């Protein structure tokens, strides 16, 4: 289940410069970013594999 | 290690959710609020 709709304005502002580099197709600060997010919790709804993308927003301190 | 925060992108025109905790909890991101 999708728990209810967030502002973007109330997200951390490093959710802001994800959203500028998924438009952009990078470049990406991790690995991880841009593989296919495979769903298997069945938390957001079913869809084909590789309907689903993953990325990362930054924590300040964390590496 | 880089923390628990992601977005996870769909196909569909603005579906982008975000997540705090690895995702074990998904919000729709609305991007005019």
């Amino acid at each position: 289940d999708v728990s209810g709709t967030v502002c973007l304005s109330a997200l951390p502002p490093e959710a802001t410069d994800t959203l500028n580099l998924i438009a952009s197709d990078g470049p990406f600060p991790y690995s991880q970013d841009g593989v296919v997010f495979q769903n298997r919790e069945s938390v957001l709804p079913t869809q084909s594999y590789g309907y689903y993308h993953e990325y990362t927003v930054i924590t300040p301190g964390a590496r | 290690t880089r923390g628990t925060r992601r977005i996870i992108t769909g196909e569909a025109t603005q579906e982008d959710y975000y997540t705090g905790d690895h995702y074990a909890t998904f919000s729709l991101i609305d991007k005019t609020c």
